[PDB]
């Protein structure tokens, strides 16, 4: 009977520039019918110019873009503080969700 | 003698001689300072190679934004304990969003190093460590001995020839805690303090390595081409 | 047997690690030596018996495409590393859509090397050259021990003759070397420091190069080239 | 379902197994071979869940395998037979049973005899002179009771399945796209190259 | 629960345990293998301190890992069942995931892997057995013959012996072994290889043993009237060489 | 002979000598004291300078378990904190199922039981310590000592270390002098005393002097570190009370 | 952490299993116990050679009784026997009471506590037993039997026999007086006889335990209502049979 | 290496078995136990010759149940590790079985576990002498006594220590005088007197409040004298 | 911690020989003599028991001659309770067969199970081997009537007449001059009864210290177990023994 997911709204939108990219979100938090808050940020910088937003359940959002960002600390510490290219990043975060794939993570994720 | 063929083992007068020469281990190594102001921490590492053919062996491991260490002794005893220590400050920032104390880390560090002194099969860290590290209470330097001893200093140095550099730092104490604001003049009072530990040698940019840590400087490595200004 | 496998002696060292070393010093010649324009591995195949087919003697493996290695000692204790080493380059690949690092491979089979008490019952009793390339550092050889302590080289000569050879190889060596002088001056080294005469059956050459990978050459390259060595030796 | 049947004569086990491999409103394939020689002297065929089938079936077929070039030895038919009835049995209570049936045909060369097993998924074997599995039983049990003699030979062994896939070619209501059909006798197995 | 390192090293540099199996191996009956231009062909000695052994039933020297790969050994025979089994297994399992038989190359590296395995971990000694394994890959008629020894090493061979008495046959081997003109026919081979037996086996014939391998999984051993015919045979032209001068 | 080899073994004699061995490790280390007061108990430690490049004030000696006991001890410092995270570990599983914090004889008996399943086998070693430890609980003060080989009890008074015979002959000398019992203040002063006292065994090196109390109505029944004013007053006291 | 997973009981050179032969010591440096079989029952009887005259000896029994049908009787070191008889009770039920709802034949049960000591003979970081058991027993199909149980684990039936200090003795002594028509009462003298011979002191119902595996002692049932349940055939003796049996003696 | 780990010496001895016995008289203490008509004493020597000690907490005598109260003869160590179990014994036999464990019965246990640090090489035996004692609600009053050999008995009367030899043949002269299996009492005051009593004829010494630890078991309790207890009791034998 | 006392059972001698193996077949040396010898129609084993005593109940006696299935059996020499554990899991391995494939075990797979079992104690797990050597008679559709022998090293051979045990080498001797290819099985029984009598170290061959057996043939195989009067009357026929 105990649900473990919720829909906390929000939309998000990623457009390719030719030397640039924008990742845009709404900061509206929500539950049900109610406002959980006007200003909770969702579009995240993860740091080597990589920016993140995993929406849809704020729970698992949250706990995928911490992981991301842990992932890319473990990779600084383990390869001589190699920038991690975009690519990279998209097969780690496919890998990272994937491991979920019985239980997933209830978000829609743009890098 | 006869007391020295594993940890668990004290002797007639009450030492852990697998510890010693684990210690012993150390002093072999290559030297490494370590010294502190109020809002700086800086690490000064020779780095020794095989032959003119060879690399010169990393001796400075980065732990998080603000800690840092050095190592002298066995190599990949040092990767096994910055790994777990970077765990730690992993985990303190991703279960409480805080910065791990220098000092925590230093008791973490004690009582893994401990666990190996007291059981059998295993044997203790053939390593040492100097870590320096800027928390919510300022700029601190450490020493750690895989006996588990772990010292809050201003300053220090262990490896071979260590001695002078103590000294010293010993001596400079009073001049060098108030270097205050001003990175590279720490960063001299470094490198003059591992000066004192050469023996026919002299510092160059292929064997010298510099780290410091502070208020509003986060856990940077100097190797190579950047030590040449401190030369 | 008197004492723990993980013992220090008086001094500072690991016992079995230096026993260890003891036996490495006893495998067969191994050189590599980096350039510019890729790094060379040659080994000393050193056939026991005339009736052995040299062929079956792998001293160098191929671990990823841009990573090869050359081992030195006990080469039975190598079987399980280069796996490990393979896997690791491959599983990188599949986490990361990337190479891995030279660098990254040498550490990640060093991490292997002291896994060992009462884990397998005993160090590693063979030493490794790893040679490779990626975008960052491009060529580079690594020397890995039973120790877990990995160096890297210019020139590395590892197994029995390692100290004459290493000397020849810090006289020869220099950062203008190219890939064909690099191939030569192993050939002459293995062929001084053997006590076979070198031909193209008792040693092996291989390259790393940016384009075309780990390639391990065929007899009859290596055959040319030591032809080539010996008219620059008549010559001179 | 899929067409599984068997009939066992004087000298000589025929098995007759249905070519299609259908998934949805798709026939996949129409050439199937529905069986794996298990040794020299004896075949089994199969037909149940999809993947099942064929997982278990080579299973069955590396364990005996490895037997005869452990021993240096064929098992007899019933060995065989007892052997994978009890590998059915074990695997209805685990985790995830096999739903695969299975019919045996060999030629005990110690017997010098034709030996048929019948076993489901649920680990029940039996012997018999003809057996099928699926609803094909429900068409060619009848057929064979009045037309099957104990002494016949291996060419009305082969009229008589003829007779029985015509019967399910005009009564059964799926296209199972004919049968590859197998004979095991003294000198092994063999394949009828064409039954149309 | 038992994991105390048994194979270490010493302090020259040697793991004393796999050369106590090397010399097991050296105490073993001898073994040996010759590859001919279309054949391999696998002679071992046996021993004949006993007399009332039922040659029906007891374990030969040469054991079939598959329908086209043959082992045989030297050393303790146990530690080679242990081995045999092992080897069979894998070859079954590759047969069930690769859909194609091992390769005597493969099946070598997976026997020397599991004898190097049994050198370096806990509570186990290492096998006392050094092994020749011959046969054809699959769709192939280069033969192959391969050595494998205690530590894990293992090497191609175009001929090769192992156990007591080794240095001699190999030495007969070297002698007369040309790799330009390696036997013809199966007849050679075999002659070869009982003249290699000769040189060791005292007492000849039912002491030796032959098992022949030709491609695609044609296994044979012949009974001691043809290995006593070959035999006679060689010691028909040894009398002969022996007072024609 | 041999019988010193290895640990849980009985000699002839019917002892154990590898913890009479970490006996002399423990003997080896710096001099730490506990008191007992009318409501409370002190505990008190000397800290080797080796240089001054040690930074003063910093490398605390004593742990607080719980939030009412105290813990020094005497040896290798690292089995200290090991003991010291049992204890903690001992502390907490008593509060989660008793829901009242450990009383100190209970702790007393935890720490006893885990040093003496540390002479049980050959496959550890006996705890290089000696720890004077305790507390206020609902039955008032208790100040407890633990050897290496298991055994522990309670005193008045209790010293270990290389000065730890004049610290016993002072606290005889305060017990024989003080029937009512000491206040918690008297107590640290003369805590202060009696490690000034035992420092002449190191009297080459210089020493930090590091107190701690848990007193009933001095500190409420908690443990709290003694600094500031109160502890340059002991200081001081010991001062001139060495002239 | 039990680290010791290695045997304790090792070949010599010269073949012998070191462990095993002291614990033979021991056993033959224990009191006297003795075995005799008769053709309507078994005897099984020692001696209580008491530590302290303000012990009480009535409370430690060497004489136990394994299953109704069962007992058992030893030389050697008392604990080990204790340890010994819990096993072999608690075996008689896991691995056949609980089965078949009988009681295990004897030679089964002997078979079952020779497994236990043989293992305690080879398993890791274990010494063996140093006990020796006479098992005196009955059962519907092999009637009434003795049997012998040594550390090694190995067993053997006796028509009577004795072990610990004075075996020799004693086992001479028995094979003098042992014949196949023997009744009941008639091996009770006899084991009388032999024991008398290996004690010095005090010889009474108070100093020497004495057990039967007899007739079926309905009264000792406990219950009445089931006639296929008859009482149990073990029968430990009282200091006063003892004492009736010696003025005849 | 038969002397260091469990396992028998040519001889067929355990002498790890025998050095744990030598053991258990270190603390130099002497202990004895009676019975009366419907109670059960114990008197142990208390020694507290460091002035700093907290008298109150030397003792050697415990309280492992309502019913059993157990004297060890041994290092403290040992001693409480031996309580502990016990304890723990007596408690988990009760949640499990409904009733009160008697005192035989946990001697059996606690015998049989220092059995098997006999047989088994990793554990050393305890170097500990337990005397358990109660009134057992079948049995009456008892004192059973377990030894690092795993071996125990029941006992009229018993005593251990350094010079238990003395007062043991006290106690038997006193019952072959007697000719009962008991202290013919019917308070436990005065059985506690007759043990004092004979424990200074047997030592040869006088005791005052201070060197005396007393236990009384009595039907559905066990408990401990203080030193007033053992005071008036001292008086009460004086006055003889 | 016990690495002291680890006699190191699985190890190789300089040599390559197997220490503990080497010692056990030492110590079966001494264990009373088996012999097996398969005629044509049957197989016959004789052994002669060492635990000998006039009180000894040999009729309930069985210390040499075992019962694995209704094909097989087996002579021990050597440490009967090890030998014991082994038969009984070389029973439970026969119904296993039996209840997989429903056909009796061939003598040959029984045989190799057990040897193998045998190899695992020398080569892992620092245990003891079993001091004991088999001799398997046996009787299966593929090979008829078999003979095996197996020893502490987990090594098995196959024989036509065979002895283990004490003084083996005579034994084998006298075997060799007299076994014929074509004897039948009362021959053989009558050649086991004289190597005995000859290789006995004892003062005569009496049946009080002899076990026997015999599997013979109706397509189905009888195994008889002597009990001692027919002993007696076989040692009579024989002419050992005179009534
Ligand atoms: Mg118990
Ligand atoms: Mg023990």
């Amino acid at each position: 009977q105990f649900n473990p997911y919720g829909d906390n709204g929000g939309t998000i939108l990623g457009i390719a520039g030719e030397d640039f990219a924008v990742l845009a979100g709404d900061t509206r938090n929500i539950t049900d019918y109610s406002i959980n808050s006007r200003y909770e940020p969702k579009v995240f910088d993860c740091g080597d110019n990589i920016v993140m937003s995993a929406n849809g359940f704020a729970a698992d959002g949250d706990a995928l873009v911490k992981r991301f960002k842990n992932s890319v600390k473990w990779y600084h510490f383990d390869h001589n503080d190699k920038k991690l290219s975009i690519n990279s990043a998209a097969r780690n975060i496919q890998h990272l969700l994937y491991g979920k794939r019985f239980f997933p993570y209830y978000v829609h994720t743009i890098i | 003698n006869n007391y020295d063929g594993d940890t668990v083992t004290f002797s007639p007068t009450g030492r852990l001689f697998q510890v010693e020469y684990a210690l012993e281990a150390i002093k072999q190594g290559s030297v490494t300072v370590g010294l502190r102001s109020n809002t700086h921490a800086v690490l000064v590492a020779l780095k020794r190679n095989a032959d003119e053919l060879s690399s010169y062996q990393k001796k400075i491991i980065k732990c998080d934004e603000h800690m840092g260490l050095s190592l002298a002794g066995l190599a990949p005893d040092a990767r096994v304990l910055s790994n777990y220590l970077r765990q730690q400050c992993n985990y303190s920032s991703l279960v409480f969003n805080r910065k791990l104390a220098v000092e925590r880390a230093g008791h973490l560090l004690c009582d893994k190093a401990q666990k190996n002194t007291q059981s059998y099969g295993g044997r203790p860290y053939g390593v040492g460590l100097l870590i320096i590290g800027y928390d919510k209470s300022g700029a601190h330097l450490l020493e750690f001995q895989p006996s588990g001893n772990v010292t809050e200093l201003y300053g220090t140095a262990i490896g071979a020839r260590s001695q002078g550099a103590k000294t010293y730092l010993e001596r400079t104490l009073d001049t060098f805690i108030k270097i205050d604001g001003n990175p590279d003049e720490l960063i001299k009072a470094g490198v003059e303090a591992i000066s004192q530990s050469l023996r026919d040698e002299s510092l160059t940019v292929d064997n010298l390595s510099i780290a410091i840590v502070g208020k509003d400087t986060p856990f940077t490595i100097y190797d190579g081409e950047a030590v040449a200004k401190y030369i | 047997y008197d004492r723990g496998v993980s013992t220090f002696s008086p001094e500072g060292r690991l016992f079995q690690v230096e026993y260890s070393l003891e036996a490495i010093k006893l495998g067969s010649t191994a050189i590599g030596i980096a350039t510019k324009e890729g790094v060379v591995l040659g080994v000393e195949k050193r056939a026991t018996s005339p009736l052995l087919e040299s062929d079956s003697i792998e001293k160098i493996v191929e671990i990823d495409r841009h990573i090869g290695c050359a081992m030195s000692g006990l080469t039975a204790d190598a079987r399980s590393m280069i796996e490990h080493a393979r896997t690791a380059a491959v599983t990188h690949n599949l986490y990361y859509d990337e190479d891995i690092n030279v660098e990254s491979l040498t550490q990640s089979v060093c991490d292997l090397a002291l896994r060992f008490g009462e884990l397998m019952s005993r160090p590693f009793g063979v030493a490794l050259l790893i040679a490779g390339h990626d975008a960052d550092d491009g060529y580079q050889l690594f020397h890995a021990e039973p120790s877990g302590t990995f160096y890297r080289y210019n020139a590395k000569a590892i197994g029995s003759g390692s100290e004459g050879a290493q000397a020849e190889l810090l006289n020869e060596w220099h950062s203008s070397l190219t890939l064909k002088e690099a191939e030569l001056l192993v050939l002459k080294i293995l062929k001084q420091v053997m006590e076979e005469k070198l031909d193209e059956n008792n040693a092996q050459l291989s390259c790393i190069t940016k384009q075309d990978g780990f390639k391990i050459y065929d007899n009859e390259k290596t055959a040319e080239l030591i032809k080539e060595l010996k008219e620059k030796e008549a010559a001179e | 379902m899929d067409i599984i049947l068997g009939i066992r004569v004087q000298d000589s086990v025929i098995l007759a197994s249905s070519k299609a491999v259908t998934r949805g409103i798709s026939v996949l394939k129409d050439s199937d071979d529905k069986t794996r020689q298990l040794s020299p002297h004896t075949l089994m065929s199969f037909a149940g869940e999809a993947g099942d089938t064929v997982q278990f079936a080579e299973y069955i077929q590396a364990n005996i395998q490895l037997y005869s070039i452990r021993e240096d030895y064929e098992l007899s038919p019933q060995a065989v037979s007892s052997f994978v009835r009890q590998e059915l049995a074990k695997s209805i209570r685990s985790r995830r049973p096999y739903q695969v049936n299975v019919l045996i045909g060999g030629y005990d060369k110690k017997k010098n005899k034709p030996e048929l097993y019948q076993i489901d998924y649920l680990g029940t074997k039996v012997e018999l002179p003809y057996g099928a599995h699926g609803y094909s039983g429900f068409y060619t049990f009848s057929l064979l009771d009045h037309h099957y003699r104990p002494d016949m030979t291996t060419e009305e062994g082969l009229d008589l399945l003829k007779l029985c896939v015509q019967e399910l070619e005009k009564r059964m209501p799926m296209d199972f796209k004919g049968v590859i059909v197998k004979i095991v006798d003294k000198d092994g197995i063999r394949q009828v190259d064409d039954f149309q | 629960g038992y994991d105390r390192a048994l194979s270490i090293f010493s302090p020259d540099g040697h793991i004393f345990q796999v050369e106590y199996a090397l010399e097991a191996v050296k105490r073993g009956t001898c073994a040996v293998g010759v590859k001919g231009k279309n054949c391999v062909v696998l002679g071992c000695e046996r021993r004949s301190t006993l007399k009332l052994q039922d040659t029906r039933i007891t374990p030969s020297k040469v054991s079939k890992i598959d329908s086209h790969v043959v082992l045989s050994f030297s050393g303790l025979n146990a530690d080679s069942r242990i081995l045999i089994e092992k080897a069979r297994v894998e070859a079954q399992s590759h047969r069930l995931t690769l859909e194609d038989p091992v390769t005597v190359e493969y099946l070598t590296r997976y026997v020397a892997g599991v004898q190097q395995r049994y050198t370096q971990s806990g509570g186990v000694r290492p096998f006392g057995v050094s092994t020749l394994i011959a046969g054809f890959d699959p769709r192939d008629d280069e033969p192959k013959l391969y050595q494998t020894e205690p530590s894990g090493i293992y090497s191609s061979w175009s001929a090769q012996t192992i156990g007591r008495n080794s240095k001699t046959v190999r030495e007969f081997l070297e002698k007369n072994y040309d790799r330009k003109e390696p036997p013809a026919t199966v007849e050679e081979c075999v002659k070869l290889t009982v003249r290699s037996l000769l040189e060791v086996v005292q007492t000849g014939a039912k002491n030796i043993e032959i098992t022949v391998v030709k491609p695609d999984s044609d296994i044979v051993a012949l009974s001691s009237e043809e290995i006593n015919q070959y035999v006679t045979q060689i010691e028909q032209e040894k009398q002969e060489q022996q007072e024609q001068d | 002979t041999g019988y010193d080899l290895s640990n849980s073994v009985f000699s002839p004699d019917g002892r154990n000598f590898q913890v009479e061995y970490a006996v002399k490790a423990v003997e080896n280390g710096t001099t730490s004291i506990g008191i007992k007061c009318n409501d409370g108990v002190v505990f008190a430690v000397e800290k080797l300078i080796t240089s001054k490049l040690l930074v003063p004030q910093k490398n605390v000696k004593i742990q607080v378990v719980d939030r009412h006991i105290g813990c020094v001890y005497s040896g290798l410092i690292p089995d200290g904190r090991h003991l010291v995270n049992r204890g903690r570990e001992e502390a907490a599983s008593f509060k989660k199922l008793y829901k009242t914090p450990i009383p100190i004889p209970a702790f007393a008996d935890r720490l006893g039981q885990y040093v003496q399943a540390h002479t049980l086998y050959n496959s550890v070693r006996p705890f290089g310590v000696s720890t004077i430890f305790g507390g206020v609980d609902k039955n008032g003060a208790h100040l407890y000592m633990l050897e290496p080989s298991g055994s522990y009890w309670g005193y008045k008074g209790a010293a270990t270390g290389k000065g730890r015979q004049s610290a016993k002959a002072e606290l005889e000398k305060l017990v024989d002098h003080h029937p009512e019992g000491l206040s918690a203040r008297e107590a640290v002063k003369q805590a202060a005393k009696i490690i000034y006292l035992a420092h002449e065994d190191n009297k080459e090196k210089d020493f930090e002097l590091e107190i701690s109390w848990c007193s009933l109505s001095e500190t409420n029944g908690l443990h709290k570190f003694v600094k500031g004013d109160l502890l340059q007053e002991a200081i001081d006291f010991a001062q001139k009370e060495i002239n | 952490t039990d680290r010791y997973s290695f045997s304790l009981t090792t070949f010599s050179p010269s073949g012998k299993l070191g462990q095993i032969d002291y614990a033979l010591t021991a056993v033959k440096q224990g009191v006297t116990s003795l075995g005799i079989k008769a053709t309507n029952g078994v005897v099984i009887a020692t001696e209580k050679k008491s530590s302290s005259p303000l012990a009480m000896s009535e409370t430690l029994s060497k004489v136990s009784l394994l299953t109704p049908d069962i007992g058992a009787v030893y030389s050697g070191m008392g604990p080990d026997y204790r340890v010994l008889v819990d096993k072999s009770r608690k075996v008689a039920h896991t691995s056949y009471k609980r089965i078949y709802g009988e009681y295990p034949p004897t030679k089964l049960l002997v078979s079952e506590v020779a497994k236990i000591m043989q293992e305690a003979t080879q398993s890791g970081g274990v010494r063996p037993f140093g006990v020796s058991l006479l098992i005196a027993g009955h059962d519907e199909f092999n009637g009434f039997s003795l049997y012998q149980v040594d550390p090694s684990g190995s067993y053997f039936p006796w028509k009577a026999t004795a072990i610990g200090k004075g075996s020799v003795a004693a086992k001479t002594f028995l094979e003098k007086r042992w014949n196949d028509e023997l009744e009941l009462e008639d091996a009770i003298h006899i084991a009388l006889l032999t024991l008398k011979e290996s004690v010095e002191g005090e010889f009474n119902g108070d100093t020497i335990e004495l057990a039967i595996i007899g007739d079926e002692n309905p009264d000792l049932l406990g219950y009445t209502g089931i006639p296929t349940d008859k009482g149990p055939r073990f029968r430990k003796l009282t200091s006063q049979e003892i004492n009736d049996r010696l003025e005849a003696l | 290496y038969d002397r260091h780990i469990t396992i028998f010496s040519p001889e067929g001895r355990l002498y790890q078995v025998e050095y744990a016995f030598k053991a258990t008289n270190q603390t130099n203490i002497n202990s004895l136990a009676v019975r009366g008509k419907d109670c059960t004493v114990v008197i142990s020597q208390k020694k507290v010759p460091d002035k700093l000690l907290d008298p109150t907490t030397v003792s050697y005598i415990f309280c492992i149940s309502r019913t059993i109260g157990m004297v060890v003869n041994g290092p403290i160590p040992d001693a409480r590790n031996a309580a502990l179990r016990a304890k723990a014994e007596a408690a988990e036999f009760r949640y499990k079985y409904g009733y009160d464990m008697p005192c035989d019965v946990l001697a059996k246990r606690m015998a049989n576990l220092s059995q098997i640090y006999t047989q088994r090489a990793y554990m050393r035996p305890l170097g500990v002498i337990l005397t358990f004692v109660s009134v057992d609600e079948e049995l009456g009053p008892s004192i059973y006594k377990t030894d690092p050999a795993g071996y125990y008995v029941g006992y009229k009367a018993t005593a251990t220590g350094p010079k238990q030899q003395e007062i043991t043949t006290n106690l038997e002269n006193h019952f072959k005088k007697s000719k009962i299996d008991h202290i013919n009492e019917e308070s436990w005051e005065k059985v506690v007197e007759f043990a004092i009593t004979h424990m200074i004829d047997a030592l040869g010494t006088e005791f005052s409040k201070n060197d005396l630890e007393v236990g009384v078991a009595t039907k559905d309790k066990f408990f401990t004298l203080s030193a007033e207890n053992i005071e008036e009791r001292l008086v009460a034998i004086a006055e003889q | 911690g016990s690495r002291r006392y680890d006699s190191r059972t699985t190890i190789f001698s300089p040599e390559g020989r197997l220490y503990q193996v080497e010692y056990a077949l030492e110590s079966i040396s001494h264990a009373g003599t088996a012999i097996g010898i398969m005629a044509s129609d049957g197989i016959v084993l004789a052994a002669e028991r060492k635990v000998t005593s006039t009180l000894l109940e040999q009729d309930t006696s069985t210390e040499k001659l075992y019962k694995l299935n209704d094909k097989i059996a087996v002579a021990v020499a050597g440490l009967t309770a090890d030998a014991e554990i082994l038969i009984n899991t070389a029973r439970i391995h026969a119904q296993n067969y039996l209840k997989t494939y429903n056909e009796d075990i061939p003598v040959e797979i029984l045989v190799r199970r057990l040897s193998d079992i045998k190899q695992g104690y020398t080569q892992h797990g620092g245990l003891r081997p079993f001091g004991v050597s088999f001799i398997y008679a046996g009787y299966d559709d593929r090979y008829g009537y078999q003979l095996y022998t197996s020893n502490p090293s987990g090594n098995y051979t196959g024989w036509k007449a065979i002895s283990v045990g004490a003084n083996t080498s005579a034994a084998q001797t006298l075997l060799q001059m007299d076994y014929k290819d074509d004897m039948k099985v009362d021959d053989a029984i009558e050649l086991a009864l004289k190597t005995l009598s000859k290789t006995t170290d004892s003062s005569a061959l009496t049946y009080d210290r002899l076990e026997f057996a015999t599997i013979r043939k109706d397509g189905e195989v009888y195994q008889k177990i002597f009990k001692p009067q027919e002993i007696k009357d076989i040692l009579v026929k024989t002419g050992i023994t005179k009534k």
